[PDB]
């Protein structure tokens, strides 16, 4: 951590009524700072950061969700301190996470967002960031989150004419159904899935 | 408007003119557009159930009034009638429709308009899509069905029924 | 207060063409401002 | 007396850089210094990259162009680069050549005893 | 072995380039096709030789706080062009594929031994 | 002797002819700016002017205001267009001007967002912050004496 | 630095005239003339 | 980690004719002409130069009205090129350059006295990515762990070598054979009978291998 | 109008015409049209008809 680096409390002193939590770890780039965010705020944020003087120059390097409900400490469960980012995993629905890119302060910047209404809806901000849109695609059909006011809300890597969100964890590998080929229809079918077990 | 299903999406009826030479028009609703569909935005929030319901309802009647096209494309007609895949699909949509959160039925009615503009355009096999459009309880309208099982357990509980046919093979 | 200095969006672009140039060097000379290019 | 913070201060917790001034809405004179330091770090944080950022570079323009059949040749830096691995091909050689034999590792069934 | 590969791969690298980088059809077919800004490589999240092509300048092996590897400490290039088009992309992959030789044998010097003992009496290796 | 922010536009001190410019930005379709000094300025009384529809005591407003009144004190201070890049970071100055541009915009998108007001959902947003700092426990470490013996209870008559 | 000249990490620097002259051009190319002589030969 | 630095600039190499490590011949005056061409705005930018020469001209009308494409590329490439040794490997008669860290075919191997080497730890089975074998063990009669079914899923296993590092006493080895075109699917379910077989017939270049990765350590 | 939005004028710039037409990123909408009571289509109100 020998460099100089400053937190981006510039959100936080702009948007007056949010509170703020901010982590910095070794275990990211020395450049790299994460923070809370709250989905409610999520998009008027964005707006901020695309067209602020020194985050002006900020790309959307990533995007995805993590499905928070399931995740347990597996080990070292008594280490765990109130500090620690992964508190805030437990009991909550979801947990989509943003990652940019400032050219302008080398640093890379990064907001959680917890989901926790059932149906999962955030606000897309596709409509500020163009690369957001196959991101959010991908985030909305691989977890199931309702983004709204998306440019397009189209599947993008999942097969035609099935609904489902692989990447809960819920779902198993396997998947729930297999696709052959019918000769009484001369053509490729789906049906019941059944696979082997190591 | 700036949509797939704007108003000037339409096939031209010539290569000179649209459909007459006092007026102009086009068919949009029956069958696909001219331009291929670039975006669709989500549907706009709805903030109640009633909003909800007229989505759904407003989603079926654009399936009920694209369905003979889609039939007639798919080479699927033989298997079922136009008005027989509407009340499949008026089946599938009756167990789902216990659903009482708004964002859930605007993600669902996305998922639909997407479903049926993959059908339009050709991007889904009639196989694999026809599992919409299949009866629940009644035979294919293509192929002849077996009633063996009807005439061995004539006036049987289903359970009974279950409990002849099994659920494991039996060779392990 | 001031009324500020009139700002058009020609001028917040990031390159120029000739006519957008015209008005901004109006009353200079493109060697004068932007100095003499070589090639 | 309770929470060992004055109720003027803003800081919770500050272990990523122990910041004893808060920014507050009541202290304009806060939003002044944030703003000094903010752009105090805009111009440090540049000056301390060695590739990223450079007035020099920006000023005096240094490019590569393409003239000739070998695109080595147009850059002195690549033909030194073809020098030194044909003199390391050679000094090689003649390592080799003087020695004039060379070791090497031969089969032997009787290991599997 | 390496080496080797190294000091024949200017031959494919000049092969290709006297095919490709003068040929007239080649630059009608690239120059000014594909052309973009910079804004356009930070709305899209465009990195890389699409990035560079913008002059963006933006390279993680040459970061302070983003590297990763001995390239650091290696005093290598890296190219950029004003012109943000096919043909500048293309010029830059090649370049950077001459470079990544100068860098192979950078880091092949940094293990290499290359002083021996010289005999006191003779000024000769031993 | 009157600030810089209240002074009105100056076009003289700052349109003039400058030499020692640089030959290329290094961007692509970035043209090089031939009165950057003077672009500055115009930013900034925009920038100004068009703050004061947000509410005074806006933390936005403050902020903005604050950041423009060092932006045009650095920039009237610092004649030479070299040693001002040198200031905002070591880019070309074109890039600069284009970033701050922005901000003639974006006062528009905040003032519709109202950042200074609070929204609905602020309250179920400290909710999960309070219940994701609670304390936890498990099971598995929690002591369990063994009861003691049930009194057997017998049906009086 | 291995990018800037006279560096010590240069090896092969005694006695480089030869194989450099042999390795490199020893020409340079004069804008107009293959021009000049291609139009003029053309037009006789 | 990090370290800290007090020089940013890294100082070029001293260009004094007496200091040692100098290079009289590093530039070329003919070929580093660079500085004439640096100074052209038409390289920086889309814009042009101020006055344009009759230079542009010549090279304009070279370019267009002799169009030097058909000729300098075509000598330069089917004249010169074909004149160059073909790089192709004859595969039948031939073999390409391969190594013994090579990754064939499975193989089960045995010790010299001809008991097997394999013990049902299993191990490979973990360590299988792809969940490509399967391994059920019972006590032998004489009471060696020794497995009674170990079967290797050729269509379902990449080559990638886990196996082999995991396995501790060097049972399952991916010897070289990589001519295991198969017709059937059922001939690429490779069972304990195949291993064997595959292991017996080429147990002398695999032990061959063998002998060179043990002793490079050594 | 294509000058006042600052379209190619010249034969020379008209190689440039995708970064003056279509490159340029159109602005986000307003926050406040995500908080509008109803999202109907708009029709004239046929109160008096
Ligand atoms: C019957 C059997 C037949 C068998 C055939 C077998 C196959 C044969 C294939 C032959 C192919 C052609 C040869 C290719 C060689 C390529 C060499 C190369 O790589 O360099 C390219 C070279 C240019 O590249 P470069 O030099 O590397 O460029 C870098 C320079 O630094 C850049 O410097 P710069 O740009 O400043 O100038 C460089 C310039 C040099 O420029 C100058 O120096 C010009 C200076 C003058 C400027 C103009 C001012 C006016 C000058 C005249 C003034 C006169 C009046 C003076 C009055 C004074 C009054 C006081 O270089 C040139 O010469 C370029 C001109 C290109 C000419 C094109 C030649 C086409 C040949 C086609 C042959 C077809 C054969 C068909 C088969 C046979 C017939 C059926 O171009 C050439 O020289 C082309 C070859 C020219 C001819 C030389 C050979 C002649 C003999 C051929 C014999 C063929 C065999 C069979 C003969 C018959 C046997 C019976
Ligand atoms: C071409 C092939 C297309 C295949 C598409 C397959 C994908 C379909 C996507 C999912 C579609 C749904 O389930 S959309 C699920 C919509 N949700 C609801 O319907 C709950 C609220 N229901 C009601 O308001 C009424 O029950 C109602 C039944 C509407 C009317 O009933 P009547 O007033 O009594
Ligand atoms: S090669 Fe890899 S995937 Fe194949 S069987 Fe061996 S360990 Fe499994
Ligand atoms: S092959 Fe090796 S790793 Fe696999 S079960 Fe046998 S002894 Fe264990």
């Amino acid at each position: 951590m020998q460099n100089k680096y400053m937190q981006p409390i510039q959100l936080f002193i702009v948007f007056e009524k949010l509170n703020s939590k901010m982590w910095i770890s070794k275990k990211l780039n020395s450049n790299h700072s994460i923070a809370l965010i709250p989905s409610n705020w999520f998009y008027s944020i964005n707006l901020f950061l695309k067209r602020e003087l020194l985050f002006s120059n900020i790309t959307l390097i990533e995007n995805s969700a993590i499905d928070t409900i399931s995740y347990n400490l597996e080990t070292n469960q008594n280490d765990l301190d109130k500090t620690n980012i992964e508190n805030y995993f437990f009991k909550n629905k979801m947990l989509v996470f943003y990652n940019y890119y400032n050219y302008f302060l080398k640093s890379k910047l990064t907001l959680f967002i917890i989901l926790n209404n059932l149906n999962k809806n955030i606000d897309s901000i596709d409509r500020i960031f163009a690369n957001a849109n196959w991101l959010e695609r991908e985030t909305s059909e691989m977890y199931g989150i309702n983004y709204k006011w998306k440019i397009d809300t189209r599947k993008l890597l999942l097969d035609y004419s099935k609904i489902e969100n692989p990447m809960l964890k819920e779902f198993q590998s396997e998947g729930t159904q297999d696709a052959f080929y019918n000769i009484f229809e001369n053509q490729v079918v789906v049906l019941k899935n059944e696979t082997v077990e190591l | 408007m700036n949509h797939y299903w704007g108003s000037s999406n339409t096939i031209p009826a010539s290569s000179t003119q649209n459909n007459n030479y006092f007026s102009g028009g086009g068919n949009n609703v029956t069958i696909r557009g001219n331009e291929i569909m670039e975006r669709l935005p989500s549907q706009t929030p709805s903030q109640n159930m009633v909003q909800a319901s007229m989505k759904t309802l407003r989603f079926y009647r654009k399936f009920c009034r694209l369905i003979p096209f889609i039939l007639r494309i798919h080479n699927i007609g033989t298997k079922f009638t136009a008005q027989q895949a509407m009340i499949n699909f008026g089946n599938y949509i009756r167990e789902r429709n216990h659903y009482r959160d708004p964002g859930l039925i605007d993600h669902r009615i996305q998922l639909g308009y997407e479903l049926l503009y993959e059908a339009e355009m050709h991007f889904s096999q009639h196989t694999i899509l026809m599992q919409y459009l299949s009866p629940y309880n009644t035979p294919l309208s293509d192929r002849g069905y077996s009633y063996l099982e009807k005439v061995k357990y004539g006036n049987k509980s289903k359970f009974l029924q279950g409990f002849y046919k099994g659920n494991k093979p039996t060779e392990f | 207060s001031p009324a500020p200095p009139t700002i058009g969006q020609v001028e917040l672009e990031p390159f120029k063409f000739n006519h957008e140039r015209d008005q901004l060097i109006y009353g200079y000379t493109m060697e004068e401002l932007y100095g003499k290019k070589f090639g | 007396e309770k929470e060992k913070r004055s109720p003027s201060n803003n800081i919770i917790i500050d272990e990523i850089s122990n910041s004893d001034k808060p920014i507050t809405k009541e202290n304009r004179e806060s939003v002044a210094h944030h703003v000094r330091q903010q752009f105090e770090f805009f111009r440090e944080v540049n000056a301390e990259e060695v590739w990223s950022v450079s007035i020099e570079e920006k000023y005096n323009p240094e490019l590569y162009i393409y003239k000739t059949y070998d695109m080595a040749a147009d850059d002195p830096v690549w033909r030194q680069v073809k020098l030194d691995l044909e003199w390391t091909f050679e000094n090689i050689a003649e390592r080799r050549e003087s020695l004039g034999y060379m070791p090497t590792f031969k089969g032997d069934p009787n290991f599997w005893q | 072995d390496i080496l080797e590969f190294s000091r024949n791969f200017f031959t494919t690298l000049n092969e290709m380039h006297n095919v490709l980088t003068y040929n007239k059809i080649w630059k009608q077919r690239l120059i000014n096709i594909g052309t973009y800004s910079f804004q356009t490589c930070l709305d899209y999240g465009l990195t890389g030789v699409m990035a560079r092509s913008c002059g963006l300048k933006r390279d993680l092996r040459l970061s302070k706080t983003e590297t990763y590897a001995n390239y650091y400490y290696l005093n290598f290039r890296s190219y950029t062009g004003q012109h943000g088009d096919c043909y500048d992309r293309f010029l830059i992959r090649m370049n950077e594929m001459c470079e990544s030789l100068n860098i192979v044998n950078q880091s092949i010097n940094k293990i290499s031994k290359f002083n021996n003992i010289v005999s006191i009496n003779t000024k000769k290796n031993i | 002797e009157v600030p810089i922010h209240l002074r009105p536009y100056n076009k003289e001190k700052y349109e003039v002819p400058s030499t020692k410019l640089k030959y290329s930005t290094g961007y692509a379709l970035l043209d090089v700016e031939p009165m950057p000094r003077a672009k500055i300025m115009k930013i900034s009384y925009n920038i100004l002017h068009k703050l004061k529809e947000i509410p005074e005591t806006a933390m936005y407003r403050i902020y903005t205001e604050e950041k423009v009144k060092y932006i045009m004190k650095l920039t009237d201070e610092i004649e030479d267009v070299r040693q001002l890049e040198e200031e905002f970071g070591q880019d070309s100055i074109e890039l600069f001007i284009y970033s701050y541009g922005k901000e003639l915009e974006l006062v528009e998108y905040m003032k519709h967002s109202k950042p200074w007001e609070s929204r609905p959902g602020d309250e179920e947003q400290n909710e999960m912050i309070r219940i994701a700092s609670q304390k936890r426990v498990y099971l598995k470490h929690q002591r369990v004496d063994r009861p003691a013996r049930q009194e057997a209870a017998f049906i009086s008559s | 630095r291995a990018d800037m000249a006279h560096s010590p990490f240069h090896k092969a620097i005694h006695d480089l005239e030869d194989k450099r002259s042999k390795l490199f051009p020893d020409r340079r190319r004069i804008p107009g003339r293959k021009a000049k002589l291609l139009l003029a030969a053309s037009l006789l | 980690g990090y370290i800290q630095r007090s020089n940013i600039h890294e100082e070029a190499p001293n260009t004094s004719v007496e200091a040692k490590h100098h290079n009289k011949t590093f530039y070329d005056p003919i070929l580093d002409i660079d500085e004439d061409l640096k100074d052209d705005i038409r390289l920086y930018g889309r814009d042009k130069p101020d006055e344009l020469d009759f230079t542009d001209v010549w090279e304009s009308s070279y370019q267009n009205i002799i169009c030097p494409e058909y000729f300098y590329h075509f000598w330069f490439c089917g004249i010169v090129y074909s004149f160059e040794p073909e790089w192709t490997i004859n595969y039948p008669f031939e073999k390409g350059p391969l190594s013994p860290l090579f990754r064939g075919e499975h193989a089960l191997r045995r010790y010299p006295t001809g008991e097997e080497r394999c013990i049902a730890c299993k191990l490979c089975q973990s360590a299988c990515p792809a969940r490509a074998i399967t391994i059920e063990t019972e006590p032998r009669p004489d009471g060696s762990r020794r497995t009674v079914r170990y079967d290797i899923d050729m269509t379902k296993c990449i080559y990638c070598g886990f196996c082999q590092e995991a396995c501790p006493v060097d049972a399952i080895v991916e010897g070289p054979n990589y001519e295991q075109t198969a017709y059937l699917h059922e001939d690429l379910f490779y069972d304990k009978y195949k291993l064997l077989e595959n292991g017996d017939k080429w147990e002398p270049q695999i032990a061959r291998n063998i002998e060179y990765l043990i002793n490079q350590p050594l | 109008k294509m000058r006042d939005l600052g379209f190619p004028m010249e034969g020379e710039e008209e190689e440039y015409i995708e970064q003056r037409v279509f490159m340029r990123e159109q602005l986000p909408p307003l926050e406040s049209e995500f908080w509008k009571k109803n999202y109907d289509p708009y029709e004239q109100d046929l109160f008096h008809f």
